[PDB]
């Protein structure tokens, strides 16, 4: 009920960002939604004296036919002053199960600092630029802004105080418009506790971190090796030598001596088997000296493995993975690569939020124009990460497969 | 006197850390001075301006050409940024046909809109007196000045704010607002239409706005922004192509621009050969000769622009269809229509700048472009007709390392068809010869060697002058392709070559790569394997090409 003063970073003007085109249905949805919000005082129409603009579009969350308004507050977020800090709950990732809740509706109760409101300006676009877009600005705390959870921290603490005093074994974390709740209960008891907590938030997505871990580098086990098998093996070991110190391939390379046919079977020497065994033993151990630096960006690389399968690696320094994984989940995405990639990016981002409390910078295996054309059609998340585009095929593709 | 409604001003501030403009007034002839005096007298009588005292430090230069001209460039440099709604323009193909369309121009346009009084003191300007033996006559604006930065945006927003209730009260008619013109339309009868036009200009008159009293000064066809707008159809204004035996760079730019403009409705417009001459620009004076390709292309452009073609308007009750054709040399053309033979609009796509490429990728890019354009113009994605088989697209996107997608589309058979020219094996080939290739080059002498050894004892090493490591590594693979059967396995240590080939080009800027491609096309089965160099891997011989 009392506005807290908010400014920008020194030497930075408010965001001016081109609004990209929308389909007619998304436009109509946004018109309806924003009309209602205007009737509720959450937003207000502005004049030409406001140069600032932030992109906006519409989505549909899981198990809901109701359109939702999503604002790409990325530029405003990086232009907004740093807000202060709560140390990340390192036990959240260690918990058996975690449920994510949408606490966005809460923000609209708290009013936004007047002087700052002109920076949250957005435009509902029109088809074919027929009539000028509908320009609004926010009066209350907007969803997607990084200042909104920072301001509501005290309120959220006050609301969740009894529940925290009730169950000390339940971990509670907050990121943007989402509230992550971790525990070790049973799925039924979990869901009932979630109904309890959501009812506790009312009067005022099952995710299991334990079923996800890091992944090792495995080598084939064969009774018979062809020249091709040994060549690929040597390639993989040579690559993995960039990560593990003691990997040697000279005894295996010794088998390839001479020029033979790729399909010809070569029996392994004892030295070769020994070398391979040692390499296995080495790969079984974790990676030497791998730490997390909060001052460094998180980078995520994604490879398309085909047949709905995808591999990914989260790291900071090259060959120093903090997390690795393989998304192969198929829901309704069978005929569409882009949908799969988008859902994969969302899942990886979510995992990243659970582990470190921030999103990674993605390196997507897709052409810029394709991604930029289609990614908003399959995006159900309230936040957005940063991304770049790799136009050169990586050779390491099958080395994670 | 009927009390016309006022208009709320738009608050305007100068850019932060800046102060209002102060500029020395230019010396003027006595004639000019008298003219400016009479004009500014009339304007002051109208209320557009007002005399001010000596207190105001700010001043703007004024000229006479009689018509007065206030140079607000400095104030524009010092005035705040505004939200401009003119980014992009409505495309005629996006308009929906109406039985009646009337035009009301807003004479007394900017001068009917009040300016924020706190800002008026920054628009101050002076008139030099005769012989300068008296203090100059000081004036300030009370309305939106012509040439000011904030005039168009404020005017547009004001007019919108005024028009909103009438539009809400008349959903059965559509009103478009562009600069100093209003375009009204309706599917009603002509009498009811003219009636509602009278109602509208009355509603506007309530705020003290004037529209043409006589029969409206403009009637179809409408000449607007290079377009001709007829009742049943739209097209572009007639083309102008200069013909001279000596061409400059600027002339090339103008020609390219006009051809690109004409290409949105005239199908088959090609602009590559003339755009290739725009390398090494920034020099507007030069003489650039024509190739036979460029001359034949321009002749074909004069062939297409020979007879007029018209686009139609948009009917939402019918599907939206976009058909694509390959033209060659990275050129693509497309038509967007609803009924066959009746285009809504046309267009072209040129491949981007790259070392290697294939037809499927370019097709994908073209589709993306048309998709974006279509969402801009009609707010939906059209159904596509593509010259590519379903099976081809299937194989491509299933085996492509990148993620890729095309919206709903069907196969139209209109050659040339986009096809996959070759496909690499996923596994080594049984009974196929195994060529271990390698190439090396000396960084100093630019001398190198490329060759292969095989499992059957076949060997070759070829010496090369003026070459690099990458070139010799490609040359080795090419050699293996030349001297092998319809089925072949190839082992290389070149990450470069493997990258290039795994990118799957059907065409390249490098002749050697093109020759390798032509080799791949002739083959039945090709397996390309990779191994690390200098690992002592048997059969892979750096020692053979390093001599
Ligand atoms: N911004 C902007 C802008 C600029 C110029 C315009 C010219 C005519 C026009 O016209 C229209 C105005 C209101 C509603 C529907 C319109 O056009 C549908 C197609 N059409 C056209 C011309 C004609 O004679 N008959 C027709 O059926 C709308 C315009 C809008």
């Amino acid at each position: 009920i009392e506005t807290v003063p908010v400014k920008l970073k020194p030497g930075m003007d408010g965001p001016k960002v081109k609004q990209w085109p929308l389909t007619e249905e998304k436009i109509k949805a946004l018109v309806e939604i924003c009309t209602e919000m205007e009737k509720e005082g959450k937003i207000s129409k502005i004049g030409p004296e406001n140069p600032y603009n932030t992109p906006v579009f519409a989505i549909k969350k899981k198990d809901s036919t109701k359109w939702r308004k999503l604002v790409d507050f990325r530029e405003l977020n990086k232009r907004t002053q740093d807000f202060w800090g709560i140390p990340h709950p390192a036990g959240l990732k260690k918990k058996k199960s975690v449920t994510v809740l949408d606490v966005g509706d809460a923000y609209f109760s708290v009013p936004l600092d007047e002087d700052f409101r002109k920076y949250t300006a957005f435009t509902i676009p029109s088809i074919n630029n027929e009539t000028p877009g509908i320009r609004y600005q926010y009066n209350v705390l907007p969803q997607g802004w990084k200042g909104s959870p920072a301001i509501f921290q005290s309120s959220m603490t006050k609301i969740l105080e009894p529940f925290k005093k009730q169950n000390p074994d339940i971990v509670i974390y907050q990121y943007m418009d989402d509230l992550y709740v971790g525990s070790d209960l049973e799925i039924g008891q979990h869901r009932t506790k979630i109904e309890e907590l959501r009812q506790h938030l009312l009067r005022w997505y099952e995710l299991h971190p334990d079923k996800w871990t890091v992944q090792p580098i495995v080598l084939p086990e064969k009774d018979s090796w062809t020249v091709n098998d040994i060549q690929k093996l040597v390639g993989k070991l040579n690559w993995a030598s960039q990560i593990y110190p003691g990997i040697k391939v000279r005894q295996l390379s010794k088998l390839l001596r001479g020029t033979k046919a790729l399909t010809e079977v070569i029996p392994l020497t004892e030295e070769a088997e020994l070398e391979l065994a040692e390499n296995r033993e080495i790969l079984k151990e974790p990676v030497h000296g791998v730490y997390y630096d909060p001052s460094k960006d998180l980078i995520a690389e994604i490879q398309k493995q085909g047949q709905g399968q995808w591999t990914y690696q989260i790291y900071q320094e090259p060959f120093k993975n903090l997390k690795t994984g393989k998304y192969a989940r198929m829901r309704g995405a069978h005929t569409n690569d882009v949908k799969q990639l988008t859902e994969a990016v969302q899942k990886i981002t979510t995992e990243s939020i659970v582990i470190w409390g921030k999103t990674p910078k993605f390196k997507l295996p897709i052409q810029k124009e394709t991604w930029e054309t289609w990614w908003t059609e399959y995006w159900q998340a309230t936040w957005i990460p940063e991304w770049e585009f790799v136009n050169t095929p990586p050779l390491v593709k099958l080395w994670y497969q | 006197m009927v009390p016309i409604s006022p208009i709320e001003t738009v608050p305007v501030k100068l850019k932060p850390g800046m102060d209002g403009p102060k500029v020395k007034q230019w010396p003027l002839t006595e004639e000019k001075i008298k003219a400016l005096v009479e004009i500014c007298t009339e304007m002051e009588k109208e209320g557009k301006i007002s005399k001010i005292g000596p207190e105001n430090p700010y001043n703007t230069p004024v000229f006479a050409i009689w018509r007065k001209l206030v140079d607000f460039r400095e104030l524009n440099k010092r005035t705040q940024d505004f939200w401009e709604v003119q980014l992009g323009i409505p495309h005629p193909a996006g308009l929906k046909k109406k039985k009646s369309v009337t035009v009301l121009d807003v004479g007394d346009a900017y001068f009917s809109v009040p300016l924020d009084e706190d800002f008026r003191k920054y628009t101050a300007f002076t008139i030099p007196s005769i012989n300068n033996e008296t203090p100059g006559i000081r004036y300030q604006y009370n309305v939106l000045p012509q040439g000011w930065k904030g005039s168009p945006a404020i005017f547009q927003s004001s007019m919108t704010k005024i028009l909103e209730p009438f539009a809400a009260q008349n959903p059965d008619i559509v009103i478009y607002q562009y600069m100093d013109d209003l375009y009204v339309g309706s599917d009603l009868e002509i009498g009811q239409h003219r009636t509602k036009i009278e109602e509208l200009r009355q509603h506007l008159l309530r705020w003290g706005l004037t529209t043409p009293d006589k029969k409206h000064q403009k009637e179809p066809p409408f000449l607007w922004m290079g377009y001709e707008l007829h009742p049943d159809k739209w097209t572009v204004q007639p083309i102008v192509l200069p013909e001279k035996d000596s061409w400059t760079v600027n002339d090339i730019q103008k020609l390219v621009g006009k051809l690109n403009w004409a290409s949105q409705i005239y199908p088959g417009i090609k602009v590559r050969q003339l755009s290739k001459l725009l390398r090494g620009t920034k020099a507007l004076t030069e003489v650039i000769p024509l190739t036979e390709e460029a001359e034949l292309e321009l002749a074909e452009n004069r062939e297409i622009l020979k007879e007029p073609v018209h686009g139609v308007y948009y009917d939402p009750s019918k599907d939206l269809i976009a058909e694509i054709q390959k033209q060659g040399q990275g050129q693509w053309t497309y038509q967007i229509y609803q009924e066959p033979f009746k285009n809504l609009k046309t267009g072209k796509y040129a491949r981007m700048r790259g070392a290697h490429t294939n037809d499927v990728k370019q097709l994908t890019e073209a589709v993306q472009k048309i998709t974006t354009e279509s969402i801009v113009i009609w707010g939906k994605t059209p159904k596509f007709k593509l010259p590519i088989q379903k099976e081809t697209w299937e194989t491509w996107w299933t085996e492509y390392w990148q993620a890729t997608w095309i919206p709903e589309w069907e196969f139209v058979n209109t050659p040339p068809l986009v096809k996959l020219w070759y496909q690499l094996e996923k596994e080594p080939i049984v009974g196929a010869e195994t060529f271990y290739v390698d190439g090396a080059a000396n960084r100093e002498t630019k001398l190198g060697k490329a060759g292969y050894v095989t499992n059957k004892g076949r060997q070759k090493v070829v010496p090369l002058t003026n070459t690099t490591n990458q070139k010799t590594e490609l040359q080795a693979i090419y050699l293996a392709l030349q001297d092998s059967g319809l089925e072949v396995n190839i082992v290389t240590d070149s990450q470069y070559a493997l990258g290039i080939i795994q990118a799957q080009p059907d065409k390249s800027e490098s002749e050697l790569v093109n020759q390798i491609i032509e080799q791949l096309i002739k083959k039945e089965k090709v397996y390309l394997a990779w191994v690390p160099a200098h690992k002592g891997i048997g059969g892979n011989e750096q020692v053979d090409k390093l001599v």
